[PDB]
């Protein structure tokens, strides 16, 4: 559960992602494939090979899909309800692989806002995304 | 573990590694990022926040000591379980330290070359980093498995 | 997040605990302390021989805290709140251990209500326990 | 591992244990409490409802041959890492099955057997057979330690 500190921590490092967040999203992804090898079983339709026009198309969606999250902070199970529909009841999705993006999405925020990147910002970013991820790993609907 | 190529790789990088203040800044985030880690070092102070956390001599001193068992951990690639015994020893028979934590603490520290070296920190190298960390991680675990 | 039906779940099963709330709440301790001998460096100044009264009484206080939490289940940050920052800020629980005490719980419920320990009602109490957890994990003050 | 204690406990407790039954209802329960799970079964048709997966022809099935690998397993007790390394190498490297989940598996294991065996269940016995579900889940994951 977040700190209301934990929101505006979120909400800053998000505004200095800005339009950047497709990019770092086709990152995150391409760091996560080449870290985390069984990852890759999920997207058996994919090309993806180093800047796979496909995993840089499917950064957008997931960055798309955050800022959705950052702008309903208050209300994450009513945003992404679509979302868990497929990660939970369609992919089944391992959670562990939730932790894999996470940290993922977090290297490559850090490699680009090394100044932003503060401990607390870092603190408060690892939540939401541990947030997100009990949404879209849940089956409530 | 690493390939020889990914051997060459990963020992390469390391070698512009600024240990004192990789280390300091790694075992701090870990303190602030993952809060139930600060129960083990209560002995070091004052680690009531961020600001705190991060200047606490204590922490920055420590945080040396541990990546300078990494940089010994780096020229042991190999047999990382019997180069790490002796603190697997420590932290799981005296110290009863959760295992996961030794997951959090090298994923910490793949965020912080992250910050600290952009662009130089490819995907292609974190990704043999991360075999590192993991290789470390599963040897301090040792006493367990 | 728990749906609908893991609400009904959990309000029914913990109906059927009913006035052995305290008794189960011991044994989850026990069981704990027993499997699990890390648990017990967190109750240094308590006596955790076999049937301490002070077990006893602490199970009691555990057994009540989750009676308020089912009674709770719409806001649980809102009803743990003073429990959060207990085991949060000051006594630093490891979250692994709340995976020790939910599991410990878990065969303690089997154990005593075998026909009412259901597939669908073991779902639900593990959702539900994995929820407390969090709550008791966080530090949103 | 276990001592003579624990282990002659375990074993005069396993020998009441019907793992036919047992073990159908411990890997559907699996399947049931963590969801995941069923991704590695979807060959086993109907898992749509938790009365789907707990009468599911498959998964009963392949619950008594888990529950054979166990039995197997409690026959050498000394030896989980070499009783198990087909396994291993079955789960680890064919199914890529992330080590998490034999945790999972076990516990629901110990879970059923509380069902199944009430107050005969005891605190203590609990204890020496959460040595064995761990002993085995590390022999499992052998492939990754
Ligand atoms: C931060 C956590 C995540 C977010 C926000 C996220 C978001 C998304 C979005 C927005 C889509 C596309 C939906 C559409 O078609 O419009 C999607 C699809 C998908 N995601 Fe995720 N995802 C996350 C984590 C994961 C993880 C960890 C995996 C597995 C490694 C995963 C596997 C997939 C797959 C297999 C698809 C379908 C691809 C396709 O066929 O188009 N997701 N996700
Ligand atoms: C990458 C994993 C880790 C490595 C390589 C590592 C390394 C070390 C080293 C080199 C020492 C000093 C031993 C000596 O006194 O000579 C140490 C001590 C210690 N470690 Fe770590 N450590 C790791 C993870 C952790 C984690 C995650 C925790 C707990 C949150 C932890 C808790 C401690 C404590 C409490 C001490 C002793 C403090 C003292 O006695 O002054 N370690 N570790
Ligand atoms: C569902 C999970 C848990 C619940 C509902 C719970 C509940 C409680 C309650 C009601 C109290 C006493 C509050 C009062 O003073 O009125 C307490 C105290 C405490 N809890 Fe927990 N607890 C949980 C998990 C844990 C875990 C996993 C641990 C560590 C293994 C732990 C360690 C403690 C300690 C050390 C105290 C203080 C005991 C004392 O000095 O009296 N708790 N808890
Ligand atoms: C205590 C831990 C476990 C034990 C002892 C165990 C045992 C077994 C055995 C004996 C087999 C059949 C071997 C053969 O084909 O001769 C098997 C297959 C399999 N296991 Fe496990 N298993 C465990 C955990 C898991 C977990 C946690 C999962 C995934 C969630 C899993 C997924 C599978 C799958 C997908 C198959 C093959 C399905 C098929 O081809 O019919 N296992 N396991």
């Amino acid at each position: 559960v977040l700190s209301a500190a934990d929101k505006g921590n979120v909400k800053a490092a998000w505004g200095k992602v800005g339009g950047h967040a497709a990019e770092y999203g086709a990152e995150a992804l391409e760091r996560m494939f080449l870290s985390f090898p069984t990852t890759k079983t999920y997207f058996p339709h994919f090309d993806l090979s180093h800047g796979s026009a496909q995993v840089k198309g499917h950064g957008a969606k997931v960055a798309a899909a955050l800022t959705k999250a950052v702008e309903h902070l208050d209300d994450l199970p009513g945003a992404l309800s679509e979302l868990s529909d497929l990660h939970a009841h369609k992919l089944r999705v391992d959670p562990v692989n939730f932790k894999l993006l996470s940290h993922s999405l977090l290297v490559t925020l850090a490699s680009h806002l090394p100044s932003d990147f503060t401990p607390a910002v870092h603190a408060s970013l690892d939540k939401f995304l541990a947030n997100v991820s009990t949404v879209l790993t849940s089956k409530y609907r | 573990m690493l390939t020889a190529e990914e051997k060459a790789a990963v020992t390469a990088f390391w070698g512009k590694v600024k240990v004192d203040e990789v280390g300091g800044e790694a075992l701090g985030r870990l303190l602030v990022v993952y809060p139930w880690t600060q129960r083990f070092f209560e002995s070091f102070g004052d680690l009531s926040t961020a600001d705190a956390v991060m200047n606490n001599p204590k922490v920055k001193a420590h945080g040396k000591k541990v990546l300078d068992s990494f940089s010994n951990g780096m020229k042991h690639l190999d047999d990382l379980k019997g180069t790490f015994a002796a603190l697997s020893e420590l932290h799981c028979d005296k110290l009863h330290v959760d295992p996961e934590n030794f997951k959090l603490l090298g994923n910490v520290l793949v965020v912080v070359l992250a910050r600290n070296f952009g662009k130089e920190f490819t995907p292609v190298l974190q990704a043999d980093f991360q075999k590192v960390v993991a290789g470390v991680a599963n040897a301090l675990a040792h006493r367990y498995h």
